RNA sequence: UCGUGACAACGACAAUGGAAGUACCUUCAUUUCUCGGCCAGACCCAACCUCGCCGCGCAAUUUCCUUCCGGGGCUAACAUCCGGUGGGUCACUGUGCGGGUUUCGAGGUCAUGGGGUGCGUGAGUGGGCGGAAUAAAGGG
RNA sequence: GGAAUGAACCGCUUAGGGAUAUGUGGCGUCAAAACUUGUGGGCUCAUUCUCGAUACGUGAAAAGGGUGUUGGUGGAUAUCCACCGGCCCCGA
RNA sequence: UCGAAUCGCCACUUCUCUUAUCCGGUGGGCUGCCCGCCCGGCGCCCAGUACCUUCAUUUUCACAAGAUC
């Protein structure tokens, strides 16, 4: 009831195959399975045949005509700018993620690994002065109501 | 299964306190029952220990009269000569998986019956299960990915409870009251949560600059 | 690419004797998996309509016929195909499709759900594409007017073949078992 | 096997130096070239007549 | 053009070159990091020492087949590696020369390291050790 | 469906689950380790004390992939793996290495 | 066929049998003990068998591509479609095939034989080992 | 060696053994193979001998019906009539 | 008495519901489009990202010769 239509102008993403994890634009609709899609300013992607289980639509849509020239959608996609805003996008900044620890060269690797244990040693220490005052963990609680045993 | 006197002695003369093996829990609610008795038999050969909780939600495809239906069928096979001797109807839900599971199965070699014994089956989510971990599913016999919209299934417990299964009333007693239990110290526990993941925030401020480029850089923070 | 069924065009007479000198060329176009398949059709339709069989005949040419661009259009074919109980029925489809193959193919593909007919039963008679305003049937010419849009609901998604699991977390994406 | 091939055949030799120019970069893109013109020429004088 | 009598003729990966660091896969010192120095005389086995005061293992001989050469590499112009030789593990609680000689070769060794760019990430990646963890894919990495 | 042939094992590995994984892991060194009831000869029995035990261990090789999933077939040097360990874990060692 | 002492274990598939291992015995046969006719691992040569990467021939690639005008169609257009006009010198989906020695990045053989260049009558035959030479004849 | 099972069906026909590749038949578990393959189309919902699903094997079924649903053919008018198929249902 | 096979753990996971569903929640403007607003973790060798310090002769693989119970 909540979904990103299927349409001229749409931004979908492929899912598997030879082009996945590319983004392209939906230029007609062909019947109830397929479609044709094209990205004019990306290698490869030029017009060709998708089928409607292999997309995920997108949020952006582009505003053109159906079955339009790859002129008219190459102005239309610079003028939108809607490629930028895909790229800062949370879910694409993910994917890019995931590729670059796929190429990683194992001493970068070695860095990543300390980075993620100096964030995790400075968030103990901070998360400790912060418990030293207004308890919150099981051991500082306790401690609490224990002290509270001070009649002897 | 209960230890005995022998078994404490060692124990006790070695020093050891506790120990649990290696365990899955699978979460069984809205479940294909064919589906995910045909995986878990394969897992259980491949030398995996497996406990099941949730029996009573597994679904069949199917209206409910007529799978009613075709369990009197099977109720109706019987020896004749002497009953006690002939096959036998269980009728909770937990029942009807393993009888389910056991049918995939080698059953008449040791192989087979060393492999029925590491599963284990319960209805609902019993106390001594909720706090061992997180549970997990099956993606391929899941129903929202199995059936399509329009058709209309039947629930497992649902359907034991007219053949003959007597606990369906205390199950749902019980299940009402681990809800309100597990609801109510999961919104406890907030703070702590809260804390942790202000200090995360906190953090990339005091860390070192270095450090905090390449954690950007690999989409980490 | 995805169609079989590619599109021939095979070219042939009959040998020539002393009493016909010159035999007549003709032309045929036929809807076959491969060139070998092409060749057995031809002979067939020469045999039983010019009394012309393979033994004292010739094949000039047989090669693939080249179709226009990639774009959605609406073609409509005129196939025939045989039963014992019926004998031979003859109708006019539409489909939508982006070339000649690929329409017959789906037409092949449709009849073989519809009416159980194989490949063998079924004689192809012709394949146009034709604009809109000239379609006969709903269910296509629902797919022509501009600022058509509709959801994707009951999606049934899969991983990369790279990355399926057996079991997993019920409230995250960890793995458990494979 | 290579010394058996030559044992048979003691034209392997230049038989696959042609093949290796044959793969060759440069005169397989003016090959190409040379082709598409000599076609070109031969279709636009064959049509004027 | 080498002979296979010649000495200096060798078959062995090109990935396992003087300078590059490798994983130690098997003995006791499986996991740790070490740098390969040199190859003995005939195609003989290669001779490693991670700097003893970084990883902890000294002077030793291993197999080609036993380590997985990543592409780190640090530049060993500098360091001569002539006095390591088949004689000194032919001889059969350390012994006198041979400290003297680890020293001199870990001497050299640590100023070539430290004059990389990036000398004090090299000196905590060699103090790092490799292990297999659950859910670990090892035919998916690049090394 | 005619029978078993005992000379040729199969053995699933975790994280594999593809034909061109399981490629990188054809020519690996493979073990099978349970244990006895006495204590018998080992490897460095006079050198390294410590190491008798009654733990043993039978070594393998593996072949070629099986199927399409990664699964891979194993042969046991001269003789067949014992059928006592259908369904027991199974080393998979990362030598010797090609990379 | 039966008794006894010691030992081996064993649910309920009636037992018996076949194949391949293993756990405990046996001390039966053979070999070795400063070299071994034992157990492993890696390396070299030949042969056979795989994988990566790079390519070619052929009017197969014109029932085609592009520009314009005239219909027609939709909504204000564009487009699907029909006639023509003028141009046509990163993938274009058929069919036959190649590539490591003045060298085109690897692998397997516990599924083969080696004396594993030692050597003295135990026959390295090699575009691959030696020693001469430098575009030698044969292609676009 | 396959069709669960079968003298005669399907494949193949046989000295003692390895490696490689196929035939018939298969790839949810039993049970080796799609860890439930496709980035391929349609059709079907079947209440007490329980919809259907490997030829030979009749080794389970007819005449006659259905405003179930999904396709065609020929006529009329800005939707209606007649006839013919597919799967399912009654006859059982 | 016992020499044994197993080799991630957490009092941030260890509550619930949905898939014709705001895929974290939640408004407005003119079908559908446009514009807004608020908010699994650690673990892999210095208890921490500084570059200080012990490792050997167990001298090239062998059940991790070490851990857990
Ligand atoms: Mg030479
Ligand atoms: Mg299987």
């Amino acid at each position: 009831v909540k979904a990103n239509y299927i349409r001229a102008g749409r931004l979908v993403r492929i899912l598997r195959g030879p082009r996945q994890n590319r983004v392209g634009v939906i230029v007609d609709i062909v019947d109830a399975n397929r479609v044709l899609v094209e990205n004019p300013c990306e290698q490869k992607m030029w017009r060709h045949v998708q089928n409607l289980k292999n997309v995920e639509p997108l949020k952006f849509c582009v505003s053109i005509s159906r079955n339009c020239s790859t002129k008219a959608l190459k102005e239309a996609l610079e003028s939108k700018k809607v490629l930028e805003k895909y790229a800062a996008t949370k879910s694409a900044v993910r994917i890019a993620a995931k590729k670059a620890f796929a190429e990683s060269t194992d001493f970068e690797r070695y860095q990543l690994r300390v980075a993620k244990r100096s964030r995790a040693y400075w968030a103990r220490k901070i998360f400790d002065d912060n418990d030293k005052k207004n308890p919150v963990s099981w051991h500082k609680v306790a401690l609490k109501k224990l002290l509270k045993n001070a009649k002897k | 299964v209960l230890p005995s006197r022998r078994s404490l002695n060692r124990s006790s003369r070695k020093g050891f306190k506790k120990h649990r093996p290696d365990i899955i829990v699978i979460d069984l609610k809205d479940h294909v029952l064919g589906r995910a008795a045909a995986i878990v038999a394969k897992q259980l050969l491949l030398g995996k220990k497996i406990t099941v909780v949730r029996c009573e939600k597994l679904t069949i495809a199917g209206s409910e009269i007529r799978n009613k239906i075709k369990y009197l069928q099977f109720l109706r096979k019987r020896k004749l000569s002497n009953p006690k001797l002939g096959p036998f109807h269980h009728r909770s839900p937990s029942d009807v998986f393993i009888r389910t599971v056991r049918s995939m199965l080698p059953r008449y070699t040791k192989r087979g019956q060393r492999a029925l014994r590491q599963l284990v089956a319960y209805e609902g989510v019993p106390v001594n299960v909720v706090r061992t971990g997180g549970r997990v599913v099956i993606p391929k016999a899941q129903r929202h990915n199995c059936y399509r919209n329009e058709r209309r299934f039947t629930v497992l417990g649902n359907m034991c409870k007219h053949v003959g299964w007597k606990y369906s009333d205390v199950v749902e007693k019980l299940e009402a009251a681990r809800i309100e239990k597990s609801g109510r110290h999961h919104k406890k526990m907030e703070k702590v949560r809260v804390a942790w993941k202000n200090a995360r925030k906190e953090a990339l401020k005091k860390m070192p600059q270095k450090n905090v480029e390449v954690l950007k850089k690999f989409g980490l923070a | 690419v995805r169609p079989h069924l590619r599109h021939y065009c095979v070219v042939g007479r009959e040998t020539p004797s002393e009493k016909n000198p010159q035999p007549t060329v003709y032309k045929f176009e036929v809807f076959a998996p491969n060139f070998v398949v092409a060749k057995s059709r031809f002979w067939r339709m020469m045999r039983e309509k010019n009394k012309v069989k393979s033994t004292h005949g010739d094949v000039l040419s047989c090669k693939v016929v080249k179709d226009r661009k990639l774009a959605a259009r609406n073609y409509s074919v005129d196939i025939a195909y045989y039963s014992q109980r019926c004998g031979y029925t003859h109708m006019v489809k539409e489909f939508r499709d982006v070339c000649k193959a690929g329409a017959v193919s789906q037409a092949y593909n449709d009849l073989a759900s519809r009416h159980r007919a194989r490949y063998h039963n079924i004689e192809v008679l012709g394949v146009k594409s034709i604009p809109n305003h000239e379609v006969r049937r709903l269910n296509v010419a629902q797919f022509h007017p501009h600022n058509l849009s509709f959801p994707l609901l009951q999606r049934r998604v899969k991983a990369p073949r790279k990355d399926r699991v057996i079991f997993v977390k019920k409230n995250s994406k960890r793995a458990v078992v494979a | 096997n290579r010394r058996l091939r030559l044992r048979l055949n003691p034209f392997q030799k230049k038989e696959k130096a042609m093949a290796k120019g044959m793969q060759n970069k440069k005169n397989r893109e003016a090959r190409h070239a040379a082709k598409v013109v000599r076609l070109a020429k031969a279709r636009k004088n064959v049509a004027k007549a | 053009k080498v002979s296979r009598k010649s000495p200096e003729y060798s078959t062995v990966r090109k990935s396992c070159k003087p300078g590059t660091i490798a994983i130690i896969l098997a003995g006791r010192f499986r996991g740790r990091r070490a740098v390969i120095l040199k190859q003995l005389p005939k195609n003989g086995p290669l001779v490693i020492s991670g700097p003893m005061k970084y990883s902890g293992v000294p002077i030793r001989r291993i197999d080609s087949r036993y380590i997985i050469a990543t592409s780190t590499r640090v530049d060993l112009t500098g360091v001569d590696t002539s006095a390591i030789t088949p004689e000194i593990f032919k001889r059969e609680t350390v012994s006198d020369e041979r400290a003297q000689l680890q020293n001199a070769i870990d001497t050299a060794l640590i100023q070539a390291i430290k004059k990389d760019p990036l000398g004090k990430e090299m000196a905590g990646y060699l103090h790092s050790v490799f292990t297999i963890k659950p859910g670990d894919a090892p035919h998916r990495l690049k090394w | 469906l005619h029978g078993q042939n005992k000379n040729t094992a199969l053995v699933r590995i975790e994280n594999v689950n593809t034909t061109e994984d399981a490629k990188w892991y054809v020519g690996k060194r493979v073990c099978y380790v349970y244990h006895g009831y006495k204590i018998k000869r080992c490897v460095r029995w006079s050198k390294a004390p410590a190491r008798r035990s009654n733990t043993r261990a039978i070594w393998g090789r593996i072949t070629r992939p099986h199927g399409t999933s990664g699964t891979v077939r194993v042969k046991f040097n001269g003789s067949s793996v014992p059928a006592s360990a259908i369904g027991r874990r199974i080393r998979v060692y990362l030598y010797p290495s090609r990379i």
